[PDB]
RNA sequence: AAUUGAAGAGUUUGAUCAUGGCUCAGAUUGAACGCUGGCGGCAGGCCUAACACAUGCAAGUCGAACGGUAACAGGAAGAAGCUUGCUUCUUUGCUGACGAGUGGCGGACGGGUGAGUAAUGUCUGGGAAACUGCCUGAUGGAGGGGGAUAACUACUGGAAACGGUAGCUAAUACCGCAUAACGUCGCAAGACCAAAGAGGGGGACCUUCGGGCCUCUUGCCAUCGGAUGUGCCCAGAUGGGAUUAGCUAGUAGGUGGGGUAACGGCUCACCUAGGCGACGAUCCCUAGCUGGUCUGAGAGGAUGACCAGCCACACUGGAACUGAGACACGGUCCAGACUCCUACGGGAGGCAGCAGUGGGGAAUAUUGCACAAUGGGCGCAAGCCUGAUGCAGCCAUGCCGCGUGUAUGAAGAAGGCCUUCGGGUUGUAAAGUACUUUCAGCGGGGAGGAAGGGAGUAAAGUUAAUACCUUUGCUCAUUGACGUUACCCGCAGAAGAAGCACCGGCUAACUCCGUGCCAGCAGCCGCGGUAAUACGGAGGGUGCAAGCGUUAAUCGGAAUUACUGGGCGUAAAGCGCACGCAGGCGGUUUGUUAAGUCAGAUGUGAAAUCCCCGGGCUCAACCUGGGAACUGCAUCUGAUACUGGCAA
RNA sequence: GCCCGGAUAGCUCAGUCGGUAGAGCAGGGGAUUGAAAAUCCCCGUGUCCUUGGUUCGAUUCCGAGUCCGGGCACCA
């Protein structure tokens, strides 16, 4: 099981996502992060701050 | 494998029908002198030694044998029949 | 590679005249100097133990225009080359090209004459040099091609170099804008306000 | 079969040919005998470019070392009257 | 790979087109049989072209064929179709090519629903010219049976926007004509003469920036990803980097191979049905309907300005009137995206048979072009007609 | 000249000191991921499926071995038209050359991958029972004949693959005979054993007018060497498991026969009944090994991708042949699995060669150019072949350098944010002004890598010879994939080139607004409950920079495996106690030995890399010279205090 | 290119062969409290995936698109 980090994911069933190492220490059982921004797993909506993780690109404006 | 050189084959097989007829000609005139042990036979063997004592060596020198192996041949072949003698 | 950046925000921080913007108005007088590194520069700094180390190696490289990476190399090399560390360090940082151009007076500024190392203008025994990391040893001579010579840059500014210290190891003719280099750089020689002993320590741990 | 011939090291574009003695079943820089000098071809006016340890060179020629065509040009290059 | 092509002869974009059950497949293979006499050989028989197994059972084009002929006088390329409903789009995207086509009329069926409309996208697609062959001739003794429906066939080309009057319309039997019959045979040599005329020489674009339309996509063993269709615009050399650009997530690839038919040509012209390698390209990274654009030459869009003609309920189109939000499917010549109706103020209901202006928000970016001729289709029937006014 | 080298912090508690874990601060990678992204240089580039593979190419070459000429171009006999020597054309192997074929050499190297293997391997030092094509030295030989065969014809099986039968002819193909020695056998006497000729030039002679003859080049054959490569034996070393304790029956040794190039249970017949094993055998699990790489103060720990040596496999399992050399990547034969063609009778096939394809997968390149250089192959040579190699393309993957400009400038503006609305801050920052042009971009020039070889000529050798052939000069035309080169010059305009993380402490750096145990952050402590520097955004600052961060992985820290360098009364930990085999250690005097020990030297420790001192790329990375070092091992000569040995 | 199933308030599903959409589990808003458990007072919060049609009226009838999953094709 993996947490997964970010305000308003968009997943499913199904939705491919990737993984990566580390754990939440307050989710007992939770070792692994979801990649934001990696696979059908989409960056989080609207952030200016720390975009490097989470997926989001440098604004358009 | 389609290969140009594939003639090394035609080359070398054919030429195996040849260098076994050789070296079974070779064998056959070693195994007669044994028979003459199994007999006893302390002169016959030694004509036996003589009749192949050439066949054995020139066998060494065409590229068949190593000659060493002619060699112990004439080494042991010998020691077995004076032995008896 | 260049820092490109405010160049006299970085004395602030720093607290230190470390003459980036010399040139033409000696004393800066506009940075309002020491109270205001930012917006809240006003208050008073404890300044530990890491933090003093690690203000002094960015007070030695805010001055010669040094990154991390390249000057990390000069303290792997000041390391293996005998003598002092910490000296051997300076004897690097000082034999720079660019760095001997500013005290060859050619340029006003250390950036000003780095950019007359990167442009082609500066040659060294006759030989045209546009890395400011050329390394300068000793019995040299540096001069400046003729197509760039002496057009409104090098003349202003090898003026302003005598209302300066005018360094021992090395001298320049300054009349067909002719330098020479001579015997390596002494600790004493330099600066000598600011310290290299915390440096060796900070790369130490 | 032994045989004294180049080596080829260095870098891209900047070739330095190692004159060495080796078996000729191998690679070009494989299992070598023994180095005996160097031959760098765009060391063309400067301090030093190439030096051939003819004696040990001698012992070899005289067991039946094959020379290469560039390295015998060489020897000729380094002339016992030149 | 396979005997490297020779840029001898002119070309014209051919294909065949009409409705189910007239013939076309059977026709194709008597057509490359007609000219195997004449030049070369071709002969792509019933099988040759319905290659699917399925597609013998079934017996209908459920995924087009392309087989290649040439005439004694200049090169061409033919792109079979279907004519039914439900595999139109097969066709559809198929029909873009044709600069010049051919369209069957059996004796027994004469003018469809299908055959209405597949006229509709003709033009809409940028299919002008349209030759047509009356097929099944030995179906009854009434010969002016062809006549009067023949009437009626340059009507239908008449009122959708076509002089349909001066088309040549030879009539025969295929069926006979594939078996061997010498006097069926006669006819379709009579109809390629009229390609070697009448539908006149192309005027081929290969002096613009680069541009193909994404007909579909293979996956050759020991070679990957072959996109395939003819070039839209200017000509391209095997090492022309360009970028594929249209709906999903665009990406540079460069062009290390083009081929016609299994015929190896070197620097590709506008015009061509070739088939292009793409380098280092997934079959996944990759969609029918996307274009190959030169780097960085345009942008697709969402928004545009639109002139849209809907269907009257009489020529069998939208049968009622409608609602602001209404979704169907828009076809940029090769493309299958839902538009976003936004009739602007005046009007809110749209009859069947309104000359009517508005615009709309594209589900996705796509290669919109200020002039773009594009059919509107809902499923079952055309329901539109129109062209692009302006990007927004 | 040649190790100048070692830091800690958070966290149990009301608080302290301990013990003791957990975590961070650094470096590094064959990396992936997100955001981003200007250039150049140099290196690196499938670690997962040793999974299956389309197409091209990756090994050929010699007419100076030979029979031939199916092609191509000259030539010759002739023929043909007409411009009767202008063209046309059938013959003609007569020359240059060259398919197909015999034959020689190469195909066992190079290139690739790491499945297997815990010893049949590797590293290291020795040893003796070995062979060694090509290269090279010396001594001798190098006579005389014969019978077949492919190519080629005729017929013919078969879809194809592949052939089948009878005639034809050669050879440096094969085979006897002669001849043999420092060769083999044997104590010896004796016995026995080999072969190939070609091409060039030529005065005289000699011509059955093919040639013999003179002479040079080169090859053939034998023995002894050397050099090199390989094979083999022995000692030490060479992962984790004892919750694997006993194992083995050609198994341990002997005798005799056979076998290999070489000794030997390597293989057999019989006999003896051992051998290995707690100083870890057998069995299990994992693994290519090493020089080295990373880290480390060092000792070590982990590891061994690139580069280089060795070993091993070549679709799977197995075998042998030819050959100097293989139990053979682009060889043979068998079987199996998987693919393809088929006329269904039967065949073809092997990317762990470079490219490339599908799939696997977090993830890794072009179906590029060239034989110009270096090396390999054959050949007299010229050359021909070479996906070796040399370069180019692709990716920031890494390392190094450079650039995105310089100086000046106070309405100390605007707009933003804070505010004690006083003001501060952004901030010399921007604009404005004067300058500069690196790299890109465009327009011109321009090194080095190229040495040779060929042609011709000259001279020196050789010889009968001014010829041939070998060597040393000279002259000419030149031989470059890279290459729209490195570098240089010129033109233009501030012109195309700054992001990314963090800001509670650890750890460098701050406030306000919005959210109120929600949303969310997190490496540990932990923040969030209506006034959050820890959440999200804004301004500000800090770090690093064409990279910055995140994850994984090793070392460090970790003296938390303590040999260097820790502990055991209560923190974890003294067998419940005793006798005692193996094993470890041993009072004191003397002698003698010199194995452990030390000193010296020798042999060796491959090169590269690490380190020291220099040189060359404008600099660096990088390349490179010499040296040191390789901490080791073996032998030899001494010392012999200390330990061990034998004796008193 | 094609053929089926899921696309029903947060989650899981019932409801149709036209008749003005539910349930369960959810979670939650107010009174006390430092804040909560606990107790009291009250609770659906829905584009039935989207869009459109056969009409007095469509979750439902028939289509079409997209997304998700699962099967076959096609191979310059
Ligand atoms: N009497 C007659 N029958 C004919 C003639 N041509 C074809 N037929 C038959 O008509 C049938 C339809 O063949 P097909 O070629 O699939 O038609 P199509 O027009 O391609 C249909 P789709 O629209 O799906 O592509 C077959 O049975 C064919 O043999 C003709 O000239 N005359
Ligand atoms: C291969 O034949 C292409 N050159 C032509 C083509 C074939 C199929 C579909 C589309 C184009």
């Amino acid at each position: 099981t993996s947490y997964i980090g970010g305000e308003g994911h968009n997943l499913q069933e199904h939705s491919v996502i990737l993984i990566r190492g580390g754990r939440v220490k307050d989710l007992p059982g939770v070792r692994y992060h979801t990649v934001r921004g990696a696979l059908d797993c989409s960056g989080v909506k609207d952030r200016k701050q720390a975009r490097s993780k989470y997926g989001v690109k440098r604004p358009k404006a | 494998n389609i290969k140009s050189a594939k003639k090394r084959a035609i080359q070398s097989e054919k030429a195996r029908k040849h260098n076994a007829s050789r070296r079974s000609m070779m064998r056959t005139f070693i195994k007669k002198v044994y028979a003459a042990i199994e007999a006893g036979d302390k002169a016959a063997a030694q004509k036996a030694f003589n009749e192949m004592q050439p066949i054995v060596d020139r066998q060494a020198a065409k590229g068949l044998i190593h000659k060493n192996k002619a060699a112990r041949h004439k080494a042991n072949l010998t020691a077995q029949i004076n032995k008896l003698a | 590679a260049r820092y490109l950046g405010p160049k006299l925000k970085l004395s602030r921080r720093e607290g230190t005249d470390l003459f980036l913007k010399s040139g033409v108005r000696a004393i800066d007088t506009k940075c309002k100097i020491e109270q205001a590194p930012g917006q809240h520069g006003a208050r008073k700094p404890r300044l530990s133990d890491y933090g003093v180390q690690l203000r002094e190696k960015q007070k030695v490289r805010r001055i010669y225009g040094v990154l991390e990476r390249q000057f990390r190399n000069y303290y792997k090399e000041a390391a293996r080359l005998k003598g002092n560390t910490g000296e051997n360090l300076l004897a690097l940082l000082e034999g720079r090209l660019d760095n001997v151009v500013y005290r060859m007076g050619f340029g006003a500024t250390r950036a000003e004459a780095r950019q007359l190392v990167s442009h082609k203008a500066i040659m060294v025994n006759g030989r045209v040099v546009n890395i400011a990391s050329y390394q300068v040893s000793p019995n040299d001579v540096v001069s400046i091609r003729e197509k760039a010579k002496k057009q409104s840059r090098v003349k202003a500014a090898l003026e302003l170099a005598e209302q300066r210290e005018k360094p021992t190891w090395l001298e320049v003719d300054a009349g067909k804008m002719e330098g020479t280099f001579k015997r390596k750089p002494e600790r004493s020689d330099l600066s000598a306000d600011i310290n290299e002993h915390l440096i060796v320590e900070l790369y130490s741990k | 079969m032994v045989t004294i011939r180049l080596a080829r090291h260095g870098a891209k574009k900047r070739p330095f040919y190692q004159v060495v003695v080796a078996d000729s079943r191998n690679a070009r820089n494989g299992r070598f005998i023994e180095r005996v000098g160097f031959f760098n071809p765009i060391a063309s006016e400067k301090e030093e470019g190439t030096r051939l340890d003819l004696d040990r060179i001698a012992h070899w020629v005289g067991q039946g070392a094959t020379i290469s065509d560039r390295v015998a040009a060489l020897i000729k290059e380094v002339n016992k009257a030149a | 790979s396979k005997e490297k092509f020779e840029r001898t002869k002119p070309h014209v974009n051919v294909g065949t087109i009409g409705h189910v059950d007239h013939g076309k497949t059977t026709l194709t293979a008597a057509i490359t049989t007609v000219l195997a006499k004449t030049y070369g050989g071709a002969a792509r028989a019933f099988d040759q072209i319905d290659n699917a197994p399925e597609e013998k059972a079934r017996g209908i084009t459920i995924n087009t064929s392309h087989v290649e002929y040439d005439t004694p006088t200049r090169h061409y390329a033919h792109v079979d179709c279907p004519g039914h409903a439900d595999y139109v789009k097969n066709m559809i995207t198929g029909a873009a090519q044709m600069d010049g086509a051919i369209l069957v009329v059996a004796a027994t069926d004469g003018p469809m629903p299908q055959t209405r409309e597949h006229i509709l996208l003709g033009r809409q697609v940028g299919v002008p010219y349209i030759i047509v062959f009356l097929n099944k001739c030995d179906m009854v003794d009434d010969e002016e049976l062809l006549e009067l429906v023949e009437m009626e066939v340059r009507e239908l080309l008449s009122q959708y926007d076509f002089p349909g009057d001066d088309t040549p319309i030879v009539r025969g039997s295929a069926l006979k004509a594939l078996e061997g019959d010498a006097e069926w045979e006669a006819k379709i040599l009579e109809l390629a003469g009229f390609l070697d005329s009448y539908i006149p020489e192309p005027e081929r674009a290969i002096d613009k920036p680069f541009l193909l339309p994404i007909e579909d996509v293979f996956s050759i063993s020991g070679r990957g990803t072959v996109v395939t269709g003819r070039v839209e615009r200017g000509i391209i050399k095997v090492g022309e980097e360009v970028e594929i650009v249209g709906i999903k997530e665009t990406q540079k690839s460069t062009c290390t191979g083009v081929e016609m038919f299994r015929k190896l040509l070197d620097e590709g012209r506008a015009g061509e049905n070739v088939g292009v390698l793409l380098r280092g390209i997934k079959r996944e990274e990759i969609e029918r309907g996307q274009v190959l654009a030169k780097p960085g030459t345009i942008k697709p869009h969402t928004k545009f300005e639109s002139e849209v003609y809907i269907l009257s309920k009489d020529e069998g189109g939208r049968h009622t009137p409608f609602f602001k939000g209404y979704r169907p499917q828009f076809y940029f010549r090769t493309t299958d995206v839902t538009g976003t109706i936004e009739l602007p103020e005046g009007v809110e209901m749209v009859m069947p048979g309104d000359n009517i202006k508005m615009v709309v928000t594209l589900i996705h970016p796509i290669a919109m072009d200020d002039g773009l001729r594009f059919a509107i289709r809902e499923g079952g029937r055309t329901v539109g007609a129109g062209v692009v006014a302006k990007v927004l």
